[PDB]
RNA sequence: AUGAGCAGGUUGAAGGUUGAGUAACAUCAACUGGAGGACCGAACCGACUCUCGUUGAAACGAUAGCGGAUGACUUGUGAUU
RNA sequence: UGAGUAACGCUUGGGAGUGAGAAUCUCCCAAACCGAUUGACUAAGGUUUCCUGGACCAGGGUCGUCCUUCCAGGGUUAGUCUGGACCUAAGCUGAGGCUGAAAAGCGUAGGCGAUGGACAACAGGUUAAUAUUCCUGUACUUACAGUUAGACUGAUGGAGUGACAAAGAAGGUUUUCCACCCCCAUAAUUGGAUUUGGGGAUAAAUCAUAAGGUGGUACAAUAGGCAAAUCCGUUGUGCAUAACAUUGAGUGAUGAUGUCGAGUGAAUGAGUGAUCAAGUAGCGAAGGUGGUAUUAAUCAUGCUUUCAAGAAAAGCUUCUAGGGUUAAUCUAGCUGUAACCAGUACCGAGAACGAACACACGUAGUCAAGGAGAGGAUCCUAAGGUUAGCGAGUGAACUAUAGCCAAGGAACUCUGCAAAUUAACCCCGUAAGUUAGCGAGAAGGGGUGCUUAUGUAAAAGUAAGCCGCAGUGAAGAACGAGGGGGGACUGUUUAACUAAAACACAACUCUAUGCCAAACCGUAAGGUGAUGUAUAUGGGGUGACACCUGCCCAGUGCUGGAAGGU
């Protein structure tokens, strides 16, 4: 509803590799504490086109600049993979 | 009765000998009803501190307990049917699956002589003197055989209960109560006149004639090594140390808890039964 | 061979994490002391 | 001191001069340990002088020496022998071989030897 | 407390059936049956011996033999003193 | 200093290339070891160690252009898998409450707690890294709403099922395997070749058919199942070679004009060429008949026997209660909507885990090829995987590991310690003693190869012939006899110097204990003993089996005792 579990889109091989073919594949970075209704809801509230399904990613923080002086953690991450139906594309950027 | 096994299994010789459970019991398989079924929890010897209190027990094999009626008094004036005698692993005298006329079950010790067919009728008045009739203690003939005595009035059956056990009535008392009753060790006792009983002998009398054969048949039915005190350490136990095989040293025998034990008694005298008891095996009170 | 210290993800918890520590006055006693001496690893529930 | 490594044993050392031959007869050079030249001359020499009839009993004893390599099989360094290398060793006394050393290895300073069929 | 494992091959008990036998038992013969803290021997468990090692490959092992291997067996997970 | 000394912790040769520099990096060809494993899938643990590109401060026991090291970017997709939203075992927590100087201990109702129970998805493809998760194909399950038809619906409670031990042997059906046949490539200069080598597949789900396995079936009365019952239990009657109820591996048809498939095999582009590209994309034939006296898997939570007598709850079915009657609820069908949270990478170990080390150690389960073989033993290899992260020489003394040693054969030594002989299968034969079970694989001997013929379903065997010094020709297989001491035996023990005569064991005896039992943990509550009852429990001593166990009650210990003295 408030829509600030919509974090950032993000651009991989892996992302263009499915984002081609008929149904495309738009892949976000949302809320770690957002489940997959609340991700279909704010896509319907901020683009307007239902998901025909959503999944999700965890992707677990590790140790960063290892020897560096000082050593840090990653982030937590939770990915989600939206396909929209046969035949409609639409853009991340642009409303 | 007893039968031998032949192990012909050439690690040692062992004469075991184990009752038969084929002409005694009606079915030889294992067949429980399941309404009277609870599963026993094995506590091995160790008390609610988790710390080994009774030593020498644990290792048994799993059982379930069989509901036994020992009270028998629910179902007063009701006749009941015997209708199989049955191998009981919580306790050395067989058990029987009885029926009443409602159609309600129950598991009794089986009193020694009946066999499937056999009429049982409890209540509080004469009835008849048939083996596993259970009246109170006030109207049965002195001389008769009875098992589970009932020591508290309303209560259920306590003395009398092992494989082979009975107990003799030896008259009354002139109080008007107290009956007496003559028990096995040579124990005479006054049993109040509302306590109420059952005449018989307790089945399976060759309990005492099984040998077992093997030490893993004893590990199997619950019983731990037991380390005699004389190899022990001078530490954990009064009769330890030496060098070599060495006698008692002390005065007499003790425990391992370090008291005399040996001929001493240790029964506390002032208790409320001590004026019911005529006899304790040796001589008055 | 078999030596002393067999990693267990659930036994570690259990045994010395914070809600084991958090059940008994010993427990509690204990923590009070690490916040003394001010431990980045307060308990081991804090493994990362 | 035990579980030591099998060693230059001499079936490893009859393999090893069985592979450097086969090379050695395939390409026309082998650059090798100048110990190790010194030993495969004597089997090359040998396997050439006794490849000059080429009989069907000549070519049973070399196919107890040769090996598979890159450029040839096994069969077709047969053919290879019998009809270029060996007949142009037709009427030379011996020789056929020569071992030159080269310089010494950079992570070991052992004395490196090129093998080449003079010609 | 709840699970799992013991390649393979031998010996052939009690009992039962049949026949002879007995006045009827007992006993004997054949067949069935497949028991044993049974036997040989892998995985597995253990550690009896020689040698090596003793600032080791290793704060207790390696090679070669060795004992048990359906049981008082071995082991995983969880709890507890 | 020792000292440039010991050590560098199981695995080879060559060709081409990169690079400033190559035994150590890349590719190729061999070569050597593993192959009941160094092969493949995962649990636990590890926590990015996984993929790509770059680098060679440090680490790698040498080197390094290379790494499990460092830098940058990227990688883990679930209604059906593993766990929660379901249930309980040991056990933990535990309002009240009990006990206790305090802290606290115990404990009822409730709540947690898998290593167990219940629950719906299979086949193929795809990326450098994920796949029962993504894609294709075909399915299934649970909820909610509308609708059609039928039916009275029936639980927080009752009952049944769920629900179970060990060992063993028979069957039924698929298999393994054997024989034939089909298809593909091959036709061989070293003497002869008329052949050689390889493949013969398809799942969940739906429908029909099911070898069989399990247990008697209906009717009538009921006082028992914290109320009620049409359900259960009980009692009678009829029919009971069967019927009825439930369950059931396999078979056939769709799923499949699909997928996979031996092999054939590019183009495009990189490159000086070869080669890569790649042996990749694509193409892709046959995709079967019979037997079995051989195999393993399932039916099977099936059956039989034995004593040591072999989990709970959820769930499912059913019963009324309780609610409806001008209704709700349930069943079957159609249409539509939805299916949440956490894990999913990689290693899984002579380099990713526990051992400080890229350490010769240790770590649950699952798949298990061929030949000979009882075999998962043994030797060599298949699918697959590795190059034991210091090398090159030499072949002194000396050491370790092996092999051999003429004549003698324990003379060696504390002692045949160690080493050596035997070893598998088949056929003869086998003593003293005994608890009649054993001793016993006793001791002692013989045969094993290849060909032909006879034997069989296959054999085994039998007869003749041939070769060698030797024929389980190599690997893997018990040395034996006699007398004595101790322990009856199988077992257990000092992790890391003592495995034994020590401990234990079945058995004997004494003693205490009448149940709120004796004994034991605590201070007490509470608890073990025991949901046991003298044929039972605790303690002391002895330690199969057979024969015996003698005298002393002065001292000590124990039991009992009238009075009397302190
Ligand atoms: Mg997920
Ligand atoms: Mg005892
Ligand atoms: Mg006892
Ligand atoms: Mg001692
Ligand atoms: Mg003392
Ligand atoms: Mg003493
Ligand atoms: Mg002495
Ligand atoms: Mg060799
Ligand atoms: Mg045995
Ligand atoms: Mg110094
Ligand atoms: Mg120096
Ligand atoms: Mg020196
Ligand atoms: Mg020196
Ligand atoms: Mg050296
Ligand atoms: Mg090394
Ligand atoms: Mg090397
Ligand atoms: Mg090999
Ligand atoms: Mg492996
Ligand atoms: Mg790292
Ligand atoms: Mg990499
Ligand atoms: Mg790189
Ligand atoms: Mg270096
Ligand atoms: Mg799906
Ligand atoms: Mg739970
Ligand atoms: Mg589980
Ligand atoms: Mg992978
Ligand atoms: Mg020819
Ligand atoms: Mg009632
Ligand atoms: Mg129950
Ligand atoms: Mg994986
Ligand atoms: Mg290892
Ligand atoms: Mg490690
Ligand atoms: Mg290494
Ligand atoms: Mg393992
Ligand atoms: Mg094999
Ligand atoms: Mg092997
Ligand atoms: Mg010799
Ligand atoms: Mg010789
Ligand atoms: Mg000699
Ligand atoms: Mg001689
Ligand atoms: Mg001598
Ligand atoms: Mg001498
Ligand atoms: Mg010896
Ligand atoms: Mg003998
Ligand atoms: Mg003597
Ligand atoms: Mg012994
Ligand atoms: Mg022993
Ligand atoms: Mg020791
Ligand atoms: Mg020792
Ligand atoms: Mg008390
Ligand atoms: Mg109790
Ligand atoms: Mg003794
Ligand atoms: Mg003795
Ligand atoms: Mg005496
Ligand atoms: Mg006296
Ligand atoms: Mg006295």
């Amino acid at each position: 509803d408030v829509t600030n579990v919509l974090l950032k889109p993000v651009l991989t091989e892996k992302v263009y590799f499915n984002q081609m073919g008929e149904t495309k594949k738009y892949v976000f970075v949302v809320n770690p504490k957002a489940s997959k209704t609340r991700v279909k809801l704010a896509f319907e509230l901020v683009y307007g086109i239902k998901p025909l399904k959503v999944n999700t990613l965890i992707r677990k923080p590790t140790t960063i600049r290892g020897g560096s002086r000082f050593p840090g953690l990653s982030k937590l991450e939770k990915l989600a993979v939206i396909t929209l139906p046969k035949g409609i594309a639409i853009s991340v950027t642009g409303e | 009765p007893i039968k031998k096994i032949i192990s012909r299994s050439n690690s040692g010789i062992h004469h075991s000998t184990v009752i038969d459970y084929k002409k005694l019991l009606t079915t030889n398989k294992n067949k429980p009803e399941k309404s009277l079924l609870v599963t026993l929890k094995k506590h091995g010897g160790r008390n609610n501190q988790g710390k080994i209190t009774v030593r020498h027990q644990g290792g048994r094999n799993k059982r379930k307990y069989r509901i036994i009626d020992f009270k028998r008094t629910h179902y007063d004036n009701i006749e009941a049917t015997v209708k199989s005698i049955e191998y009981d692993p919580n306790r050395s005298c067989f058990v029987s699956l009885i029926t009443y006329a409602n159609g309600a079950k129950s598991y009794i010790i089986s009193p020694d002589g009946i066999k499937v067919g056999d009429k049982i009728l409890a209540s509080e008045h004469p009835i008849d003197i048939k083996p596993g009739f259970s009246m109170p203690l006030a109207f049965i003939p002195e001389g008769t055989q009875v098992h589970n005595i009932e020591l508290h009035p309303k209560g259920g059956g306590q003395i009398a209960r092992s494989a082979g056990s009975y107990a003799r009535i030896l008259g009354q008392d002139e109080t008007g109560k107290y009956v007496i009753l003559q028990l096995l060790s040579g124990e005479t006792r006054k049993f109040l006149k509302e306590c109420r009983a059952t005449v018989g002998v307790v089945s399976n009398l060759d309990h005492n004639l099984v040998v077992i054969g093997k030490a893993g048949r004893n590990r199997h039915r619950g019983i731990r090594p037991t380390v005699r005190g004389s190899a022990m350490n001078p530490n954990d136990h009064p009769h330890g140390g030496g060098e070599g095989r060495s006698p008692v040293g002390r005065d007499a025998p003790r425990t391992p808890w370090g008291k005399r034990h040996m001929g001493v008694k240790t029964r506390n005298m002032k208790k409320a039964s001590t004026n019911l008891i005529i006899r304790n095996r040796k001589g008055e009170q | 061979m078999k030596r002393t210290y067999q990693p267990s993800k659930l036994k570690r918890a259990k045994t010395h994490g914070f809600l084991a520590r958090m059940a008994t006055a010993s427990g509690r006693k204990v923590l009070k002391l690490r916040r003394k001496k001010q431990r980045a690893q307060l308990t081991v529930s804090s493994e990362r | 001191s035990y579980i030591n490594k099998p060693g230059k044993t001499s079936a490893w050392r009859v393999m090893t001069v069985r592979q450097q031959v086969s090379a050695v007869l395939a390409y026309g050079k082998i650059e090798t340990t100048l110990k190790k030249a010194k030993n495969t001359q004597k089997r090359l020499d040998k396997l050439i002088t006794l490849a000059k009839v080429d009989n069907f009993n000549n070519r049973r004893q070399v196919k107890k020496w040769l090996l598979n390599t890159n450029l040839f099989d096994v069969d077709q360094l047969m053919d290879h022998l019998f009809s270029k290398v060996a007949p142009k060793y037709e009427k030379t006394p011996g020789g056929y071989s020569r071992v030159l050393k080269l310089g010494p290895r950079r992570g070991d300073a052992t004395e490196m030897a090129i093998l080449q069929l003079t010609d």
